């Protein structure tokens, strides 16, 4: 594909509990970052080519034309990836902050902070 | 007297504190982690496109 970019946040992000991609949070923090950087450093593209001159002193420039409409028609098709269903590896424990715990505090927050008040009277 | 007012006192705004608390973490972490999620594949991509006009380049 190419560089891609979400909520990276990063107090919270390792903090997750769900074991088997707990762990991998607090080490996918490091794998990222020095991914971020890592790019940040490169190029994107190179030259483009003076093809005008490469002609002059490669006079097999039949190599050089073949070549040169074959860099003017070259491009390249992007890149593989596949763990896109890490975008659903998050629904998932997505959910778990959902429903465990969006829920379960609701409930919770909402008995004890009404039970504040009749027990403050 | 004055004890069991303190011991109810403490009780109920602590499960309050702690239920509370216990929903924000949840939300925040995970919505932070849908985006690192991102992150990290995408980053991949951005190098290998970098990449690749270099590679021909040469």
């Amino acid at each position: 594909r190419k560089l891609a970019l979400k909520t990276i946040d990063w107090v919270a992000f390792g903090e997750i509990i769900p074991r088997n991609q707990k762990a991998v949070a607090n080490s996918l923090k490091s794998w990222n970052e020095t991914l971020t950087s890592r790019l940040a450093t490169l190029p994107e593209k190179p030259p483009a080519i003076d093809w005008a001159y490469y002609k002059a002193n490669v006079a097999k420039a039949g190599l050089v034309d073949d070549f040169e409409k074959k860099f003017n028609a070259l491009k390249v098709p992007i890149p593989e990836d596949k763990y896109t269903a890490q975008v659903d590896a998050e629904e998932k424990e997505d959910v778990k902050s959902c429903a465990e715990f969006l829920t379960q505090s609701k409930t919770r927050i909402q008995e004890y902070e009404k039970e504040l008040e009749k027990m403050r009277n | 007297q004055l004890e069991e007012v303190k011991q109810a006192s403490i009780k109920q705004i602590q499960d309050a504190i702690d239920m509370e608390k216990s929903q924000q973490a949840l939300v925040q972490k995970r919505h932070y982690l849908f985006d690192v999620q991102r992150n990290n594949i995408a980053m991949a991509l951005e190098v290998t496109y970098r990449e690749r006009l270099h590679r021909v380049y040469r």
